[PDB]
């Protein structure tokens, strides 16, 4: 938590997730409906099994 | 390609002459037909936690 303690925090590896989310949002309904799971969690995992 | 094109000859006595003839070889190119078995297009049922397009 102490930011004075060493930490490395600059590389695109940090940002690929949100960059990809932006890209599929720009793509339209095809990508979003296609990759539904990370946006819409299952109503119940017990049913999902 | 003619086999006996060049022959020994005897000008002193040619005697008889061996007959010759020319032929025509035939090459080939065979046609094969490939394909694909009928592929089912399934509904996206790998959706426990994994995604399915």
């Amino acid at each position: 938590d102490s930011n004075n303690i060493k930490y490395v925090r600059e590389d695109a590896k940090k940002m690929h997730k949100l960059w990809a989310h932006i890209r599929m949002a720009m793509e339209g309904s095809r990508a979003i409906k296609d990759n539904a799971k990370e946006f819409v969690p299952h109503p119940d995992n017990t049913k999902a099994t | 390609k003619i086999q006996g094109l060049v022959r020994p000859r005897d000008p002193y006595s040619n005697a008889d002459v061996a007959a010759k003839d020319l032929r025509q070889l035939v090459d080939n190119t065979i046609k094969v037909a490939s394909g694909t078995p009928p592929i089912n297009i399934p509904p996206s049922m790998l959706r426990w936690i994994q995604k399915n397009p």
